[PDB]
């Protein structure tokens, strides 16, 4: 039984919480925001990550090479990262130096310099950023994925942006973003590890208590999303492996299917010819793709936002004749979601998945992370035992009735890159998302 | 008229079967070319964007 998570609030409305280990003697204490990519408009699309760059760039106080001493006399290290619905910074130190990281990151956040200078020199960094996420294949298909998916949509755009805004943004719509944005409603101090909530509150109220905030502060959280069916092939016959993900519109974080959902995804689950043990899972799909070799791995996921979510399963492959069957199998599985699923497959998910939601959390930054990303998307942080309580809730026929309404016969958003040829066309794919049988 | 029944006496069957098949045929012709339009627009539809290598 894990320690209680502590929670306050300053008077801004700032959130406070922390989860003290007295057992380790590192800390991670940081800033969860309830803001991203998503924030933005199509004209300053890009403008929450080139801040990430900014914001260790130099304030007014200390200089870039100021901070970058600050931080190596503290010991620990800095981190950062902004995705579509939230932005992170933190700050891994030793225990007794906690008061200078919460000192440094209120520093960066809200008096950083944004140098006319600095956003010109960033502007080349960010610039080569866009020719050399090439190489990263999973981000390659993911994020072609969510721009088919939410197409036009702001969930559907990138984080880094189109060229043309990294060439023309500004430090005037930098500051207007982090001040439209960056608001005391909006974000969360979070601490685990060696901190003293008590200790970390007077912290608060001493770095972040000139905070603005929002003129209508909504709860943490708060959010519309229409899929699309579609598809983007990004053939390359050089590549020696194909890179596939298939997703259908999946559940919000609010979701009363949420835990369903990640039921469903377990009993399709992961899995990976490198490691020793794949080759015995008990899943269905797994026993199919390893006999065969069909797959290089696969690995089913359920990302979440505030309004949507994508459910779905990425694919690596090198057999490249047999893509056909690979894709045939992993849809035949998914349909007996619908069809076949009892007692046996949904008790044995639930068995892994009451442990794999604690196992998750094995050290600090991992604590924090979950407190963070709890408080910022369902405004509390939720104990293990409610969490037991809404697995054991879910039985096999709200796993049939959820993947009856979710997948079965619907549209898939599909992303292939690498050699795809023997990838079908988009009705054949769909097709599978059905029996003629049942 | 009696000679022309004499040599071809099916006439009357004939022509109203024949109407019976002219409708279902031509809401089956009307049918597949919906169909055939809603399977193919995805090839239709398709877009590229090349960027030589
Ligand atoms: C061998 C030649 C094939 C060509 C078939 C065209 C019409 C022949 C049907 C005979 C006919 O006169 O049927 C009429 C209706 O036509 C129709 O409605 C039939 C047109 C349907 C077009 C073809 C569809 C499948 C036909 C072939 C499948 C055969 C094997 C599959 C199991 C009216 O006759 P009626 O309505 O009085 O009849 C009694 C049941 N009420």
């Amino acid at each position: 039984v894990s320690p209680k998570t502590r929670t306050s609030n300053l008077k801004n409305g700032l959130t406070i919480a922390s989860e003290s280990n007295p057992l380790v003697q590192t800390a991670t204490v940081g800033v969860w925001i309830d803001a991203g990519s998503r924030n933005e408009n199509a004209y300053n699309n890009g403008t929450a990550h080139f801040f990430e760059h900014l914001a260790f760039k130099g304030t007014d106080k200390r200089s870039q090479h100021q901070l970058e001493l600050d931080i190596e006399n503290m010991g620990g290290h800095l981190n950062a990262y902004t995705s579509r619905e939230s932005t992170v910074y933190y700050a891994k130190s030793f225990k007794d130096d906690v008061p200078k990281s919460v000192e440094i990151l209120a520093d960066i956040l809200q008096h950083s310099k944004l140098a006319e200078s600095a956003i010109d020199r960033e502007r080349e960094v960010i610039t080569r950023e866009l020719e050399e996420v090439n190489k990263q294949y999973e981000e390659v298909v993911f994020d072609h994925l969510h721009a088919t998916a939410f197409m036009n949509q702001p969930l559907g755009r990138t984080i880094l942006g189109p060229r043309e805004n990294i060439q023309t943004i500004t430090n005037t719509e930098l500051r207007k973003f982090i001040t439209e944005n960056y608001t005391a409603d909006r974000m969360v101090l979070v601490g685990a590890g060696a901190v003293d909530h008590d200790a970390l509150v007077e912290l608060a109220e001493k770095y972040f208590s000139h905070l603005p905030s929002s003129q209508s502060p909504v709860p943490l959280g708060t959010p519309i999303p229409n899929f699309v069916g579609s598809e983007v092939r990004l053939r390359d016959d050089t590549m020696p492996v194909a890179h596939i993900a298939i997703a259908v519109e999946g559940v919000s974080w609010t979701s009363e299917d949420y835990y369903t959902a990640l039921v469903a995804q377990a009993i399709i689950g992961n899995y990976d010819r490198a490691v020793g043990t794949s080759r015995h899972q008990g899943s269905r799909l797994s026993n199919i793709v390893s006999e065969n070799n069909l797959a290089n791995s696969f690995q089913s996921f359920s990302t979440s936002y505030s309004d949507t979510g994508l459910w779905g399963i990425y694919l690596t492959s090198e057999n490249t004749t047999q893509i056909d069957d690979l894709v045939h199998f992993t849809l035949k599985e998914w349909n007996r979601l619908s069809t076949s699923v009892s007692n046996l497959q949904v008790e044995r998910a639930k068995s892994q998945l009451k442990a794999g939601l604690l196992l998750s959390l094995d050290g600090t930054t991992y604590v924090a992370e979950d407190i963070g990303r709890q408080l910022t998307t369902l405004g509390r942080r939720v104990t293990p035992a409610e969490v037991e309580a809404k697995l054991e809730a879910v039985t096999e026929h709200d796993v049939r009735a959820w993947a009856q309404k979710t997948l079965y016969d619907k549209d898939i958003a599909l992303v292939g890159l690498g050699p795809i040829e023997g990838l079908y066309d988009y009705n054949r794919i769909r097709n599978d998302m059905s029996m003629m049988r049942w | 008229a009696f000679l022309t029944w004499a040599a071809e006496p099916e006439h009357d069957e004939r022509k109203k079967l024949g109407l019976k098949a002219i409708i279902v045929i031509s809401a089956m012709l009307g049918l597949s070319v919906y169909i055939k339009k809603f399977k193919w627009s995805p090839i239709k539809n398709r877009k590229f964007i090349y960027n030589p290598p």
